RNA sequence: GGUCAAGAUAGUAAGGGUCCACGGUGGAUGCCCUGGCGCUGGAGCCGAUGAAGGACGCGAUUACCUGCGAAAAGCCCCGA
RNA sequence: AAAGGUGAAAAGAACCCCGGGAGGGGAGUGAAAGAGAACCUGAAACCGUGGACUUACAAGCAGUCAUGGCACCUUAUGCG
RNA sequence: GCGAGAGCUAACUUCCGUAGCCGAGAGGGAAACAACCCAGACCAUCAGCUAAGGUCCCUAAAUGAUCGCUCAGUGGUUAA
RNA sequence: GUAGGGGAGCGUUCAGUCCGCGGAGAAGCCAUACCGGAAGGAGUGGUGGAGCCGACUGAAGUGCGGAUGCCGGCAUGAGUAACGAUAAAAGAAGUGAGAAUCUUCUUCGCCGUAAGGACAAGGGUUCCUGGGGAAGGGUCGUCCGCCCAGGGAAAGUCGG
């Protein structure tokens, strides 16, 4: 009867690679449009890593570094996305739900930032 | 290898069917644009959803 | 020359076959199980027929007698008294007179009642 | 009256707010659970249930709602308003054969069934009562 | 696994062939036979 | 006729059953002949002037059959 | 191996409508489209849709008999 | 069931003799129950008498009559 | 009343003869509360679109529930088990009637004495180009090794 923090889809490698890709494209579209459960489960873990680039030193730059694997996306962040949120309590990051699809008759989302 | 020992039924397997009755979704009219769209979700047809969200 | 069963079988069946109403799943519908339904069938039709018979017999003589331990009497005791009297052949379905007619079988046990003692 | 002949040509029988999809692969135990929904509702509603209803056999069922509707319509000089499902259906159809499997006993349970249409249908009309 | 069928054209010629059929007599037997069988053609254009 | 009590009693069908009505599936049955079957009779061998049976070709368009044959779905003479 | 059937005649359905289509609905032709090319009849299994009377304390070869209830009246107001 | 042999004076045993039934026999009785008890079904009937069996309620029919016996639920598990 | 013997008959096809019926509708098919001692046979209704009852005699490939019988069709299991290797995917962009599945981009993971490359044998246009979307594709499909058309293969020296 398992009460815990983490929900996978998949294997213990996976979830992490994928968290950090779809982290790293929502920073770098701004909204993405996936299946409601990715987003649901995207939504802390980018949150925790804006604030890992909110306080702008040379060692929040090098942990965002670690999920974001392409400099232009971990610049962005850090330069640019960060510092907007500034008087932000934290969590800016919003789940907005579009509705089912044709092949699998999955319901989809928005998550934008 | 336990295989069934009749053929069910016409009233028996038509009994078994008798609860995969589709339940037919409770839909609402959009505040906006004002057609038929569903609760806690993007009205597909104006794209607005408290305000406006997606491109239509 | 060659006769085939062309149109012959299907007649013979659907006479079997529309014997069938109330007959419940294959027993209606199915020839085979049918026309097998309708042996048994058979047997109970014409069993319980001489049967039915015996059935009646067995209510009215229920009503008779009832009638009878109502007014004093009972079938034995009241049979016999009618019977004592070569007056009642009356026998036959007796309890309707009994069921209907209440001064009757009053006058019936009464009189059946002289029959005695 | 006078005879069934001449029946036959004093009146061409037309069928007011009927249309069929014939043969459209799909299983009819199955789109019959979609139609049942739609059956004996306002023709609206029923086109919207069937926009939101998540089985793949709703949308030849909605393709066809409209159709039938249109005949209704167009064909039947009939009043859009008053509109609504009277009945709908499905019953089964010519169930779909290839060229093979063909051989005794060898390799030889396996579908190549592809049942057939259940062939939609859904006769249209007009309220009454309203 | 390993199948039966090892398909060779300098076999399946060198043997069944139409030359290879008439080589012998029980052969062309074969042959005339399978022509008043209807027409059932000999493995040079099988 | 209003509330207590004690009684009895209907109806609802998620789904089922029987009958009826109307479709669908299927291809039996009736009708039919474009195909067979054996009786009787007729006729009865072809091939080194290349058989039987085929291969590949021929056609404005040609994939199957038919018909032919680098003179190729044909050529010349006579008869109707 | 299975193998057949519009129609007397292609008159084989312009044109309109729903649809990518398939498919259908009109129109028109036709004696008939209750023949429309999944084209003679179209049985039975089998799948549905609508109606009638019914069924959610009852042990069951599915019937048979007997009485009551409800419904229907074209060999047919009862003999149903 | 009767008269024997085998057998253990066992067996829903086995082998003969003898009646009767089942076999090929429905109907009533013995809860159920081929053979046992009563009785052999041509057809119809919502008519009557009885057989074996029965007559408290589940089912038809004396919770009958007189004289007793048993106090064990014997009745409704065998003996020294 | 079982094997078995005997008697009367019912129905189906063909055949000869007789009476006939049919486009104001034949056979067949469908419903039915009537007749007959039974096999059975009528009446009216509904379908159907060419043929067909009845009587008398004759001849049979002449009467099906079973044969794990034959062919065909359609059920049950049941919307069940499965969708063919636990080398993962993700977002953007495009097209389109419709895209989780096609296209492109950016990443991600997998093989790398292979899961790369080149031949043989075998297969036979599967290659390329342009179209297509019924079936084939274990879902989808705008896609393909699928369907349509058109192109493409060049040797004194390579192999014969
Ligand atoms: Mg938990
Ligand atoms: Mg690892
Ligand atoms: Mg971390
Ligand atoms: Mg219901
Ligand atoms: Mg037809
Ligand atoms: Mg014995
Ligand atoms: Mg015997
Ligand atoms: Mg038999
Ligand atoms: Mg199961
Ligand atoms: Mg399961
Ligand atoms: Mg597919």
């Amino acid at each position: 009867h398992g009460k815990a923090g983490r929900k996978l889809n998949r294997n213990s490698s996976a979830r992490v690679a994928l968290a950090r890709a779809q982290a790293t494209a929502l920073l770098r579209e701004g909204r993405i449009q996936t299946t409601l459960t990715k987003a649901k489960e995207l939504r802390p873990f980018v949150e925790q890593l804006i604030t890992t680039a909110k306080g702008g030193d040379l060692h929040s730059r090098r942990l965002v570094a670690q999920d974001i694997h392409d400099k232009d996306v971990v610049r962005k962040v850090m330069d640019e996305v960060a510092p907007k949120y500034a008087e932000r309590p934290g969590g800016y990051t919003r789940i907005l739900r579009v509705g089912t699809r044709r092949g699998d008759g999955v319901t989809m989302a928005l998550i934008e930032l | 290898h336990p295989v069934p020992k009749k053929k069910t039924s016409k009233s028996k397997r038509d009994m078994r069917r008798s609860h995969h009755a589709l339940t037919a979704p409770n839909l609402t009219e959009c505040p906006q644009c004002h057609g038929k769209k569903l609760s806690h979700h993007i009205c597909p047809n104006c794209g607005y959803y408290d305000g406006r969200q997606v491109l239509a | 020359p060659r006769a085939k069963t062309g149109i012959v079988r299907r007649r013979r069946h659907k006479k079997v076959l529309k014997r069938a109403k109330g007959f419940w799943g294959s027993r209606s519908k199915q020839y085979r199980n049918a026309f097998q339904t309708l042996l048994n069938a058979a047997t109970y039709e014409y069993r319980d027929r001489r049967n039915k018979k015996r059935d009646f017999r067995r209510l009215w003589i229920q009503r008779i007698n009832a009638g009878a331990r109502l007014h004093g009497m009972n079938y034995s005791t009241f049979i016999n008294g009618l019977k004592r009297a070569n007056i009642d052949l009356n026998r036959k379905v007796l309890a309707d007179i009994a069921a209907r007619e209440p001064e009757a079988f009053k006058a019936l046990v009464d009189a059946s009642r002289n029959a005695r003692q | 009256f006078r005879n069934k002949k001449q029946r036959k040509q004093q009146v061409k029988l037309r069928k007011p707010g009927f249309a069929v999809a014939k043969y459209v692969r799909m299983s009819p135990r199955k789109v019959r659970l979609v139609v049942d929904v739609i059956r004996g509702k306002s023709v609206q509603d029923a086109e919207d249930l069937l926009r939101f209803i998540p089985r793949s056999a709703s949308e030849p069922v909605a393709k066809v709602l409209n159709s039938a509707k249109a005949n209704a319509l167009h064909n039947d000089e009939m009043l859009e308003d008053r509109l609504f499902v009277k009945e709908a259906y499905v019953d089964a159809g010519p169930t779909l054969k290839r060229l093979i499997p063909r051989v005794p006993r060898a390799r030889g349970s396996a579908n190549i069934i592809k049942k057939r249409t259940s062939h939609i249908t859904i006769i249209v009309a007009e309220k009454g009562n309203k | 696994m390993k199948r039966t069928y090892q398909p060779n054209n300098r076999k399946r010629a060198k043997t069944h062939g139409f030359r290879a059929r008439m080589k012998t007599k029980s052969g062309r037997n074969i042959l005339a036979r399978r022509r008043a069988k209807g027409r059932h053609q000999l493995t040079v254009s099988d």
